[PDB]
């Protein structure tokens, strides 16, 4: 469904001493924790990383959903020292080659981690980000400490002229919740177009070893996955089958999907001495008083939250729980 | 907004009771502020009442008053779908308002007024006893070119391409339109001109509302409008125009002696009123100010022709060539001068309407004028103008002889600024003096003296926004000492100083715009610096404005610092405040987000002209050794600090050295005082506090 170009800034501005121990590891460990949680709430997604080393742009891994091909190269980047200077025209027109070939019911985005405060690109970047702009690619700069104009036109241009993706990290824990906000989609307003794809397998399990097979790589496995079409036993990914081009999903795309649909009702909160019903949690049992700095005039009024689908009691550890997984509510199965 | 509203409450109150005021706006966010009240308080009374006298100090503020005047246009058009009576009249430069020196001349020089009187000579020729008349002639003054300006605003630019089309010359339709009372955006070197000043006063008549835009520098443009140089050079160029003076001569004393003759008989019975009102578009000579001097009645030389006057005229600057080649140390006064002169030779005090009236009846006598011989009659014309009348404070004063051969120079010190300003006080009132670069406001009130209201800037918020830190200690504070004095000392402290603004330029790679009391420091620090590790790194190219300015290297240096702001480079600005282009254009990242100073503005000494002026305003108004290294200087730095302050919506951080700001004011007094490598840690916060206060403050 997605497509996120990483590119890293791998340039000698990274070898100074800001993160501990410094930029370059920090942000190759936060990319590989990124490439997990991204594959984890984005199966049947696409990721390609490229470095901007030695004033050039190197594309180390390809575009692909296989996770392990990503954190092996990330992890060849921290054994080498980030020298040379960032260049984000040739890190912009390697995305376009890679984002090209994406069909265009497809995101197209590239996510790049800016460490300099300059880069280093042979032609004019303007022309770069018209191209942008005309075959429509969201690009996102997380930089580092102060702007640079040119990322504000870049974040800008790249978003339907609107200003707000352009984020300053200032410590480890701003760039991990940047890395988290990549994680989840942008539902924006778009521009009204057309929409489908057709033709999405669903494999069958192949649990046989005792002679093995691959149509895929030709090699032995312990059990495979079976295109519903070409009828290949393959390595299994949810992905896409190299047979014959088609899905293999199952109860990853309704995951991701159910995910993507989740209304996320926050809770009212409304005091005891409000809602006038004994403290209660449906999720588990809370006899706990919420509220209870001052004498009697805090701890006689506590905190009660509210489901108004179903106008029952919860409390706030489980809110938060049921914010992070599960769906919505016990009470709303119950009518 | 409220804070520019009380602005206009300000401008209102001021427009409707005083008939002057002081008006502190804060810099950035005050220049929109007046066009609109002037045009309201305009159109409260009744339309046509009085109209707008803009007056700034250089053209590019000519040009945002004349876009944004375009704005009042479409505002006022936009939202009531009504049209009135356009106003705005571009009044520009003469080379840059015209269209025929781009074609034939390609030239952009001061003689294009020259070819323009050559070319109307050839139509009043053309239209009396008989070159061409020009490119288009004789339709500029009719009613339907009176009326392009008042259905549809052609200023300037627009003004050009529009008589590129319909085949006219802006030059006559300006002119032709400073009588239909625009709205004229014009330049103070023109409101005191002694040339420009005389037609423009009696073209627009009077009675209208004056607004001293930026008017900090006044006294400047009132002590530049005297000071003439005479530099050995004039001498015989003044020899030559003798020379060339006897050959005219000779040739009217030849064969056509009979238009001198009659000419002479209008002088003799109609002096020069009769032949200043008989002549029309004819090219006029230099003069100290008609309004302002006052004199009439000008006799021709005692009733005589131009052989005597060339005569008393070789005898007038050989006798200047007497008094400019002497020893070395010598002052004038200019009563003591002219008493010398007549004890070498009787010519009393009337040389001046001897030189008004004689340059006029020459002109009458020339058809094939030479340029140098002609402009260093002018000059002398001047001298003489000005030694027989203003006294009062003016001071002739002679170069030392320095090694001696670059030497006899002579020049004219002028006399007190208030005289000069005087006529508008009589000719107007409730005029407008707004200036962002002017604390504290007293000495505007003590030096010139009127009586005035004082309106300081009440706007003060988000002092977030606005980082205002000054640098104290250099890391040994031995930097700010030794920058201090007009010839630098132990040229190895000034390395170290470079070394830290190469520290500070590697700290904050995000455009800076660096400025130097003088070019002696730029000067001996690009010679041999020992590093440039910025310029391979972080800024690629540095950008260093000549000690000798240029137009065309300073317009490529703007618009390559522009083109390298906006590909994410940056160069650093190596400009003098003392040096040309104040600047004034930002709202903008492209400009220095960082600007750094180098020590507090320092004005040469151990001149004559400052003695001068010292001891004048010494006898004026008692502010000896006090006002000249702190008003002047602190009037330099506010031209630096105008520079950073460019809207709320956008930050910058101006670093000050030495402690002796302390003792000056500074817009906006909210200042904190550390150390520079403090300093360094603390923008680097600053850069992303900046970043991160927008979007939670909107
Ligand atoms: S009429 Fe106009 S174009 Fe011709 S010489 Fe005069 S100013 Fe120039
Ligand atoms: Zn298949
Ligand atoms: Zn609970
Ligand atoms: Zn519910």
């Amino acid at each position: 469904i997605r497509s996120l170009i990483l590119t890293l800034d791998c340039s000698e501005a990274m070898l100074e001493k800001d993160l501990r121990p410094n930029r370059h590891a920090m942000i190759i460990q936060y990319a590989i924790d990124f490439v997990h949680e991204f594959f984890d709430q984005n199966p049947i997604s696409q990721m390609g990383i490229i470095i901007m080393r030695n004033g050039l742009a190197q594309l180390v891994s390809q575009v692909s959903g296989n996770p392990q091909d990503h954190i092996d190269a990330l992890k060849s980047i921290r054994k080498q020292e980030p020298k040379g200077n960032p260049s984000l025209q040739n890190a912009l027109e390697m995305a376009r080659g890679l984002l090209l070939p994406v069909p265009a019911h497809c995101t197209r985005e590239v996510l790049i981690v800016f460490g300099s405060l300059s880069t280093t690109d042979p032609g004019d970047i303007h022309q770069t980000i018209d191209s942008l702009v005309s075959e429509k690619i969201r690009v996102k700069v997380l930089g580092l400490s102060a702007q640079v104009a040119i990322c504000k036109e870049l974040c800008k241009a790249t978003n339907y002229g609107d200003e707000s993706f352009y984020k300053i990290l200032l410590d480890e824990t701003h760039l991990k919740e940047l890395f988290n906000e990549a994680v989840t989609p942008x539902x924006x307003x778009x521009x009204x177009x057309x929409x489908x794809x057709x033709x999405x397998x669903x494999p069958t399990r192949i649990f046989e070893d005792t002679p093995t097979f691959c149509s895929c790589h030709s090699k032995l496995v312990y059990g495979g996955y079976f295109c519903p079409n070409c009828h290949s036993k393959v390595c299994s990914l949810p992905t896409v089958c190299p047979c014959c081009d088609l899905m293999l999903i199952l109860x990853x795309x309704x995951x991701x999907x159910x995910x993507x649909x989740x209304x996320x009702k926050t809770f009212a909160e409304v005091p005891t001495t409000e809602k006038f019903r004994s403290e209660d949690c449906f999720s588990c049992q809370s006899r706990f008083p919420x509220x209870x700095x001052x004498x009697x005039x805090x701890x006689x009024x506590x905190s009660r939250y509210r489901c108004e689908d179903c106008k029952q009691e919860f409390c706030v550890d489980c809110d938060v729980f049921i914010h992070e997984i599960l769906h919505n509510c016990p009470g709303c199965e119950s009518k | 907004y409220p804070e520019q509203y009380n602005y206009m409450c300000d401008i209102k109150k001021t427009l409707d009771v005083g008939g002057n005021s002081i008006l502190e706006m804060p810099s950035g966010t005050g220049k929109t502020v007046s066009l609109l009240s002037l045009t309201i308080a305009y159109q409260m009374h009744y339309p046509e009442h009085r109209k707008i006298i803009y007056c700034s100090r250089t053209m590019s503020e000519i040009e945002k008053a004349l876009v944004e005047l375009e704005n009042l246009m479409d505002y006022r058009t936009k939202e009531l779908g009504y049209q009135e009576d356009f106003r705005g009249l571009g009044l520009t430069s003469r080379k840059n308002l015209c269209l025929h020196p781009e074609v034939s001349k390609e030239r952009k020089g001061t003689v294009v007024d020259e070819k323009c009187r050559r070319m109307t000579n050839g139509q009043a020729k053309r239209k009396l006893e008989e070159v061409e008349l020009c490119e288009y002639h004789e339709n500029l003054y009719n009613i339907e070119v009176e009326d392009y300006l008042p259905k549809g605003v052609f200023s300037f630019e627009k003004l050009l391409k529009y008589c590129e089309e319909k085949t006219l010359c802006p030059y006559f339709i300006v002119r032709r339109m400073i009588s239909l009372c625009n709205i004229i955006i014009y330049s103070y070197h023109y409101l005191l001109d002694p040339k420009i000043a005389e037609r423009v006063s009696n073209e627009v008549s009077k009675d209208s509302i004056v607004i001293f835009d930026e008017a900090h520098n006044i006294d400047n443009v009132c002590i530049e409008s005297l000071s003439l140089d005479l530099t050995t050079d004039a001498l015989r160029r003044a020899t030559r125009g003798a020379n060339a003076l006897d050959e005219r001569i000779s040739e009217v004393r030849k064969v056509d002696s009979q238009k001198l003759q009659d000419e002479y008989e209008k002088l003799v019975q109609g002096l020069x009123x009769x032949x200043x009102x008989x002549x029309x578009x004819x090219x006029x000579x230099x003069x100290x100010x008609x309004x302002x001097x006052x004199x009439x009645x000008x006799x021709x030389x005692x009733x005589x022709r131009a052989e005597h006057f060339v005569s008393f005229l070789k005898r007038l600057i050989e006798y200047l060539k007497t008094r400019m080649k002497v020893l070395h140390v010598i002052s004038e006064t200019p009563k003591s001068f002219l008493q010398h002169l007549k004890q070498l030779t009787f010519i009393e005090r009337k040389p001046l309407r001897f030189c008004s009236e004689r340059l006029s009846l020459l002109v009458r006598t020339l058809e094939v004028t030479e340029v140098e011989d002609f402009t260093a009659l002018k000059d002398i014309a001047t001298f003489a103008t000005l030694i027989s009348t203003y006294e009062e404070g003016f001071l002739l004063i002679i170069e030392p002889y320095e090694i001696a051969v670059p030497n006899p120079i002579m020049r004219f010190t002028c006399l007190d600024a208030s005289i000069a300003i005087k006529p508008v006080f009589e000719r107007f009132s409730s005029v407008i003096i707004t200036s962002g670069t002017i604390s504290p406001l007293d000495m505007y009130p003590r030096m010139l003296n009127f009586k005035t209201v004082l309106q300081k800037s009440y706007a003060m918020t988000l002092a977030k926004k606005s980082f205002l830190p000054m640098i104290i200690t250099k890391g040994s504070d031995q930097v700010a000492i030794s920058s201090r004095f007009e010839i630098r000392n132990d040229p190895s402290i000034v390395r170290n100083y470079g070394s830290m603004l190469v520290e500070f330029a590697k700290i904050t790679p995000d455009g800076m715009v660096v400025f130097f009391p003088s070019y002696l420091y730029m000067e001996s620090i690009v010679s041999m610096w020992q590093t440039m590790g910025i310029l391979d790194e972080v800024w690629k190219h540095k950008l260093i404005l000549v000690e000798t300015p240029d137009a065309q290297e300073t317009s490529l240096a703007l618009e390559t610092y522009r083109k390298a702001c906006s590909n994410g480079r940056g160069a650093i600005l190596l400009s003098v405040a003392r040096g040309k282009v104040s600047e004034g254009i930002d709202f903008d990242h492209q400009y220095g987000r960082t600007v750094l100073m180098i020590g507090i503005p320092f004005q040469y000494t151990e001149s004559r002209i400052l003695k001068a002026r010292l001891e004048f305003m010494r006898e004026n108004y008692r502010i000896r050794e006090n006002d000249f290294l702190s008003f002047d200087a602190m009037r330099h730095a506010a031209q630096c600090l105008g520079r950073v302050l460019r809207g709320k919506d956008d930050y910058g951080v101006m670093v000050l050295a030495d402690r002796r700001f302390s003792r000056k004011r500074s817009q906006l007094p909210k200042w904190i005082a550390q150390g520079l490598s403090d300093a360094d840690l603390n923008l680097s916060t600053d850069m992303a506090i900046s970043n991160t206060k927008q979007f939670l403050r909107t």
